[PDB]
RNA sequence: UAUAUGUCAGCGUGU
DNA sequence: ACCACGCGGGCGGTAGCGTGCTTTTTTCGATCTTCC
DNA sequence: GGAAGATCGAAAAAAGCACACGCTGACCCGCGTGGT
């Protein structure tokens, strides 16, 4: 029906045509009878009739009377339902100014006047005066005067000038200028102008005279003339108990200012003196300006219950907003809810739904068929039927719930597998029966948690649910690929005491025929689950076509393993099953079963593992007790050695060899070592504490202890938790975060005193508290994240594009985090991948890398990896399937239509919880040491050779990387600035061994050449001094900074110059310049004048001197400049110190052959990196520190910055064991960069400094080329998730976000016109959603518009 | 019955335009008055039509067609009533 | 709790809320994100207009059951209305555009 | 399905 | 002379809304420093 | 050599602060002022 939504301001000839009348009176009920009073807010002559197709009066009351005005009263006869519609207006007896487009910065009223915001304040709320025309006088048009000033001036001139007072005379000022005039001459002012503040403040004036004219709006049209009002309908008197009615704060507004308006009317109408009717209008102004915005000026109005009244703009916006509690989610019909139980006999696709339940929800099929079958005639029956529960009742319900799905949801709806379709089941009790194996996807346990099931009606909806959101369809997790359904607690346990093993067990030995014959000796007591025996086991495996083919042989197994061979399909071998089932064992095998057979025989091996797990924990009867938490009798000896050393330790300090920090730590490492040893020595006992006598001989074998059992199968409970229950608890730590000396030494078997409990609560409670604190941020990330990747759907196949990202395993000196595997898993390559040292390619370009491509590129030695991405693509409005990758759900590529920002969105934030919020918290080794064998590989270095023969560092970015033999750097090391190496490039090492040494206390000057230091500009007292040693007495020469030299000093610099026996510089080798090296600041020389030195020798030393997981991911999201930001070189080319001002020293970037425009103030007590003459290139750390995403965009490209984020992020998450891929994050980096700032106008029309969208941009200047035009140059912007979310093209989804105010302000000014593309537009108008299954149909809309 | 839809998914191949499919094909059976070309083994609509569709005798291009057969024999038949 | 169909508010004609008084469950921002990352147009679009606020749609949907035809016709929500008198309350002018 | 007449605060529960 | 609409609704005090959050944007006053 | 543009820092203002569910309390009223 529509296409768009276009929003403006509002004139008041269209607010008058919008309204059906005008209200004049407050009276809104007689309260005598419940008819509408006349001319008043509630009125039927404005609005319409009370009831339907009646009259007021009535004296029509029937639909032949339909759509004639009564006579005696003049109510329409028509449906009641015109009153939601049907509005009206007031009109003011004064201007009143618009509040939005007043006090929302910038005041557009303001921008437009080019004058303050406070004197429009008080020209408006009549406090002074401004001259609406100046006139030939002294005084300036728009000059604010005061009543005095007034007076003065209306006495020196009595009508010369014309000075008004109030919103009138601001209306008056923006009627009289001219839009076209004043953006001429703004425009050729800021053309001659150079001041950076003046020439911002002029492009914003122009850009708002531009929106002004090229759009309908008048300046006028923003003072508020003719004043609307909302239909009764949507304001409406909610009746209670007896005559008395709900308070409605928009009734009392409008009351508020209809009898302002009045008394205003009766005031102008008598000729009141000016005192008085000024008074008036303020009064009216400030009541216009409540019912508009209560607390947007000034204190907002209460009402009668003590609190401020709920204004228009408070019911839009907000939490509690039209757009975010009706809109974007809304309460639905044919829904319920109860608490979850569990059900051990359902099936993966199946769910208990209560008798009562199932009847509420699926009573219209129920009526339904009951007419079908005759059972009833009309509706009433049914329902009498239904009301008193007959017996056809119930089978006519189990006849609807055949096969239609239900689904079922969480409260916290985290990730996509927060709600999922099940088939039905009726039974009794009042609880919902659910899946056990689907609740590790539910997050969901029964210790009281509600769910609630909703009933989808029509036949696509149910398919939907069959095909999509059904439980068994959701298997991976669509946030890594991991699998979603595995055994947790008791299935675990029942698998592992079947599958396990005792060396004299009942039947022990013998021979049977099959897992039958095994089944029946266990079942009839003749044998034990864990009797050693050989079975005749009969394996099919899959040939090359796919055959079954048998194998039978005599297998050395259990009888319970044998038992358990019984469920396993016939696909699977027998290695899965004949050793210890554990958690890890138990997924192993439904994997292999899921990649060998497929989906229904693994979901049907997963259900019967399920059950005989089940079953068989219950016959172990396993329990824990008392004496199942064994403690060693070595932990006393134990302790009690640990508290003689820290005894002797206490005596050395208290002797005075030991100082109070070094004797700490030594406590604490005793206590930790004597912890570390308390738990091996319980470990040991229970691992192997029973003992059998087989044959008389005493034999050890694995435990069968309760505790070790769980502890060993994955069941529940780990190494920690066991060390707690039987050994000493370890130390504890205080709130801030330091650790106490003395730790908890008793079990929890053991009592531990009130001391050690009141240590272990501040622990407990700090984790409390972070766990409850981290919901609030969680979700805000979430919501912005879904808010910023909501429209990014994939609409395209291929772009074509040869454009991509590396991909290499990441490696911070000593770890591999991610090998290049998990990488490039399921990701297209961009390029040929060449074998390594053949030049022959190992992959096609545009093949997607599976498994098997996996597997050879591991096995040939691939290190780097060119693969397509999300931020590469060339695809405008969306994303192609190729650069995205392999779906993570399902296995295949992913297919066109998908929501890959939602899932992205989704994916990112649901592992919010497991991060920290709350901050945690010896020196840097000094030396880099290689802990593999391999050879050593050195990377952008300049390095020389000193006396020894060794090899000193003269650049600042070095990288050693240690190769294996097979090409794959598996390790990588920062070498600093002058640091000595103990072996060259290409030299092999062996593991441990030192190969780069430094000194990190302070930075040295290295020499490049040999000879006699020369001394060059230094004067004791002015720039340098000679001060003496404290104990050895040499003087040694300290170079003062500009703050203790004198101005005579100022231009004398400090150098040292390497000279040959003539007394002149050495050319520096390659260079016609001769070798100086510029002493800085603080800088200490040891060397005495005329020293020969060689080459790398040291002349100068100067000396040298965080957030949580969620803090840091919500700062990379959001592009937060850092408090103390590296500063990088923004051009290539050699540096120079200039005059130093404000405390700040200058920089001089001279390129080679370009010219030299760019220079630097860096802050003095930011450290100096570079020094005096030396060479960097772009992107160059100039001040250690960390890198503004916004440089790295700026100055390293987008995959730079991308490589980053993605990098930061990752190690964020690695750090609490959280799987994420890097296509989430990569959609997020791509959404974040989506406008960009013009250069060049070129041949296109935009503004040269305009920031427009990067596809608006790429669509232009490729229609451009394909003319034979000349393009504009762009420079892509890096924004925070929620400024690239407020900065997008459709305004409805800025507005529904936050900030709707300013929003919709900006909107209405521009005249935005929105089209209703994306997610949340069409959610909320409520068509079908451009993607997924009615992606297609919005293709359609797409082919109907074209033709 | 149904417990999964992977091998009617592979079938049509996108698993999006799968669900349009069988919707058309459950709206032929329930509105239409159509009957199935699989036995009714008591199922519902939409699990009749995946069945069917699961063995290849219902896709679009087949809709299609039939469609088209039958708009053009209604075509015929009220033409020769007109005439 | 369990709701078919019961009362509906009277400014944006949507169910109630609570067990106390007959209303249904609240469909809220993360159940769409969940949704929008299944395919589930149809139903969502059933969720959003049929079930909640299209009056005209919900009587259609009702009559369809009752005869035994599993089809719903979107319409339009009548929250959408009300947001768009809301905001035309105010200065500034919102409408759709048919072309 | 349209039924009898629901809006704001404060407090609390589970993730 | 008593009384029912009415209306706005803030406590406290020569007014101003503050005492234990974080981030972003704008504004102005003071200081510098650039240059013709 | 002093006016104007650039810079620094303090201050003021605006906007944000997850989801779902349950319960209770309020939905008058008091001066005041002209109408009678
Ligand atoms: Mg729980
Ligand atoms: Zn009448
Ligand atoms: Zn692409």
């Amino acid at each position: 029906e529509f296409d768009a939504i276009k929003i403006a301001l509002a004139s008041p000839d269209m607010i008058r045509s919008w309204s059906f009348g005008e209200v004049k009176k407050p009276e809104t009920i007689n309260y005598r009878t419940f008819k509408p009073e006349r001319d008043g807010l509630f009125c039927a002559r404005i609005f319409g009739p009370v009831k339907d197709y009646e009259c007021l009066c009535g004296k029509y009351k029937r639909l032949k009377h339909r759509g004639v005005i009564c006579e005696k009263c003049g109510v329409e006869v028509t449906q009641t339902k015109v009153r939601r519609e049907r509005m009206g207006h007031i009109e003011l007896a004064s201007p009143t100014a618009h509040i939005w487009f007043l006090k929302s910065l910038p005041s557009r009223i303001g921008l437009l006047l080019d004058m303050p915001l406070r004197d429009i304040e008080r020209v408006l709320y009549f406090e002074s005066y401004v001259v609406i025309e100046g006139g030939m006088t002294n005084l300036e048009r728009q000059q604010i005067l005061t009543e005095e000033q007034y007076l003065d001036a209306l006495e020196e001139f009595g009508d010369e000038f014309d000075a008004k007072m109030g919103a009138e005379a601001i209306q008056a000022l923006l009627k009289s200028m001219d839009l076209e005039q004043e953006c001429e001459q703004l425009r050729e002012e800021l053309n001659e102008t150079n001041s950076e503040t003046k020439r911002k403040k002029l492009t914003k004036r122009i850009k708002l005279l531009e929106a002004f004219v090229q759009s309908g709006n008048k300046p006028e049209w923003m003072i508020l003339t003719v004043l609307p009002v909302l239909p009764p309908d949507l304001r409406p008197l909610v009746p209670l108990d007896g005559g008395r009615f709900a308070t409605s704060d928009l009734n009392d507004l409008y009351r508020r200012v209809i009898n302002r308006n009045n008394r205003l009317k009766r005031l102008l109408d008598l000729a009141a003196p000016d005192i008085i009717v000024r008074n008036e209008k303020r009064m009216l102004q400030e009541a216009v300006d409540a019912l508009l915005d209560n607390g947007r000026r000034g204190r907002a109005i209460t009402g009668s219950n003590k609190r401020p009244l709920k204004s228009l703009a408070d019911m839009i916006k907000g939490k509690q907003g039209r757009f975010r509690q009706n809109l974007l989610g809304k309460r639905v019909d044919y829904s319920g809810r109860s608490v979850i139980t569990v059900g051990p006999y359902l099936r993966l696709h199946q769910c208990g739904l209560p008798k009562k339940m199932a009847l509420e929800l699926f009573k219209p099929f129920i009526y339904g068929k009951l007419e079908l079958r005759g059972l009833a005639t009309t509706i009433k029956a049914a329902k009498k039927m239904v009301e008193r529960e007959e017996a056809v009742v119930w089978d006519i319900l189990d006849e609807v719930i055949r096969e239609h799905p239900v689904l079922l949801n969480r409260a916290p709806t985290l990730h996509r597998l927060g709600i999922q379709a099940f088939e039905p089941v009726l039974i009794e009790g009042k609880a919902i029966q659910l899946h056990p194996l689907v609740c590790a996807a539910y997050n969901a346990d029964f210790d009281g948690d509600q769910m609630a099931v909703h009933v989808p009606l029509t036949l696509e909806a149910q398919l939907e649910a069959r095909a999509l959101m059904m439980s068994t369809n959701n298997i991976l997790s669509p946030a890594n690929g991991e699998p979603i359904i595995v055994p947790s607690q008791d299935v675990v346990l029942g698998l592992y005491y079947m599958t396990r093993d005792c060396v004299n067990a009942k039947g022990e030995g013998m021979v049977l025929t099959g897992p039958k014959e095994a089944e029946r000796l266990y079942r009839s007591g003749l044998a034990s689950l864990h009797a050693r025996v050989k079975v005749r086991i009969t394996e099919y495996e899959k040939d090359a076509n796919g055959e079954l083919v048998a194998k039978t042989s005599l297998k050395d197994t259990t009888v319970g393993r044998a038992i358990l061979w019984m469920i396993v399909p016939k696909g699977l071998p027998y290695s899965i099953v004949n050793q210890a089932l554990g958690k890890k064992a138990i997924s192993k095998m439904l994997n292999t079963c899921y990649r060998i057979l497929g989906l229904k025989p693994t979901v049907i091996f997963a259900d019967q593992i399920m059950y005989t797990g089940f079953a068989y924990a219950a016959r172990s009867g396993a329990s824990v007790g008392i004496d199942d938490m064994v403690i060693p009798e070595k932990k006393h000896e134990i302790i009690s050695e640990a508290e003689a050393e820290v005894a002797e330790i206490q005596e050395q300090f208290q002797s005075g060899l030991v100082t109070a920090g070094e004797r700490y730590n030594k406590v604490i490492d005793i206590w930790a070592a004597a912890n570390d040893r308390v738990s091996k020595a319980m470990m040991d006992n229970l691992q192997t504490e029973t003992v059998i006598n087989r044959d008389g001989q005493e034999e050890k074998q694995v435990s069968f202890n309760s505790i070790y059992m769980m502890a060993d199968s994955g069941a529940r409970g780990s190494a920690a938790q066991i060390r707690q229950l039987a050994g000493m608890r370890g130390l504890m730590a205080k709130p801030d975060g330091s650790i106490i000396e003395t730790p908890i030494t008793a079990n929890f078997r053991e009592g531990l005193n009130v001391l050690q409990y009141f240590i272990s609560t501040h622990g407990a409670r700090k984790g409390l508290a972070d766990t409850a604190l981290k919901t609030a941020n969680s979700g805000y990330l979430t919501r912005r994240l879904v808010d910023v990747a909501q429209d990014l759907v994939v609409t395209e196949d291929d772009c074509g594009t040869h454009e991509g990202i590396m991909m290499t395993p990441v490696i911070e000196g000593g770890d591999v985090k991610e090998p290049l595997r998990d990488r490039v898993l399921g990701r297209v390559t961009a390029e040929d991948v060449l074998k390594p040292g053949t030049a022959d390619i190992l992959v096609p370009r545009n093949t997607l890398l599976h498994e098997q491509w996996c597997d050879l590129l591991e096995e040939n030695s691939v290190d780097a990896v060119k693969v397509r991405s999300v931020v590469s693509c060339d695809t405008d409005f969306g994303v192609c399937a190729h650069c995205y990758g392999r779906d993570l759900a399902r296995g295949h590529i992913i297919n066109k239509g998908e929501a890959i920002g939602v899932i992205a969105a989704q994916s990112i934030g649901e592992p919010g919880t497991q991060l920290t919020m709350r901050t945690f918290h010896a020196a840097a080794e000094s030396s880099i040491q290689v802990k593999n064998k391999g050879s050593i590989k050195l990377s952008n270095v300049k390095s020389v050779v000193n006396s020894s023969g060794k090899l000193v560092i003269t650049s600042r970015n070095t990288e050693l990387k240690l190769i294996d033999e097979f090409g794959r750097t598996k390790e990588s090391y920062k070498v600093p600035y002058g640091a000595v190496l103990a072996k060259g490039d290409g030299e092999q090492v062996a593991g441990g061994e030192t190969v780069a040494n430094w000194d990190p206390h302070t930075m040295p000057v290295i020499t490049e050449v040999s000879g006699f230091v020369r001394f060059t500009d230094m004067i004791d007292g002015q720039t340098i001094t000679r001060q003496t040693d404290e104990l050895t007495g040499l003087s040694s020469l300290v170079v003062l900074d500009s703050a203790e030299r004198t101005a005579g000093g100022k231009d004398l610099r400090p150098a040292l110059k390497i000279v040959d026996a003539q007394g002149n510089d050495v050319l520096i080798p390659g260079t016609d310049m001769p070798a100086q090296y510029f002493l800085p600041g603080k800088a200490i020389v040891q060397l005495e004048d005329g020293v020969q030195i060689s080459s790398g020798d040291t002349l100068a030393r100067i000396p040298q001197e965080i957030t949580g997981g969620l803090p840091r991911v919500a700062d990379l999201f959001e592009a937060r400049r850092p408090k103390e930001p590296a500063i990088l070189a923004e051009i290539s080319g050699i540096v120079s110190f200039g005059k130093e001002t404000k405390g700040k020293r200058r920089l001089v970037i001279t390129p080679v052959d370009g010219s030299d425009p760019y220079e630097e103030m860096i802050p003095k007590w930011r450290q100096l990196n570079v020094f005096e003459g030396e060479r960097v290139e772009r992107g160059d750390v100039i001040s250690d520190g960390p890198e503004a995403p916004h440089d790295i965009l700026r100055l390293r490209g987008v995959h730079a910055v991308t490589r980053y984020i993605v990098n930061e992020v990752q190690d964020v998450y690695r750090l609490q064991g959280v799987k994420i891929n890097d296509k989430h994050i990569e959609v997020i980096v791509r959404q974040m960069l989506r406008k960009a700032t013009i250069v060049n106008a070129g041949s296109s029309d935009f503004l040269e400094g305009e920031q427009v969208e990067y596809s608006r941009v790429k669509i232009a200047n490729r229609e451009l080329e394909a003319n034979g035009k000349v393009g504009a140059t762009y420079s892509r912007d890096l924004l925070g998730i929620t400024k690239a979310s407020l900065a997008t093209e459709s305004f409805i989804s800025a507005a529904s976000f936050q900030e709707t105010t300013r929003v919709l302000t900006e909107a209405a000014v521009a005249g935005k016109r929105d089209e209703l593309r994306g997610l949340k537009e069409n959610v909320i108008v409520g068509r079908l959603i451009p993607a997924g299954t009615g992606y297609a149909y919005h293709q359609d809309r797409m082919r109907r518009r074209a033709a | 019955a149904r417990v999964t839809v992977q091998d009617a998914v592979e079938k049509i191949g996108n698993r999006f335009d799968l669900v349009l499919v069988a919707a058309r094909r459950a709206r032929q059976m329930q509105v239409g008055g159509k009957d199935p070309l699989v036995p009714e083994e008591n199922d519902k609509t939409t699990v009749i039509a995946l069945r069917e569709i699961e063995e290849g005798l219902i896709n679009n291009q087949i809709l299609d067609v039939r469609e088209r057969q039958e708009q053009q024999e209604q075509e015929a038949a009220e033409l020769q009533a007109v005439t | 709790h369990a709701r078919s169909t019961g009362s509906y508010s009277l400014v944006t004609q949507q169910p109630l809320g609570g067990k106390a008084q007959f209303g249904g469950q609240r469909f809220g921002e993360m159940e769409v994100w969940a949704l929008e990352a299944y395919g589930a147009a149809y139903t969502l679009q059933e969720m959003l207009t049929v079930k909640s606020d299209d009056v005209n749609g919900r009587t259609k949907m009702y009559k369809n059951i009752v005869d035994g035809n599993h089809q719903m016709e979107p319409g339009m929500p009548e929250s959408f209305n009300v947001l768009l008198k809301e905001i035309r309350s105010l200065g500034i002018n919102i409408e759709l555009e048919d072309e």
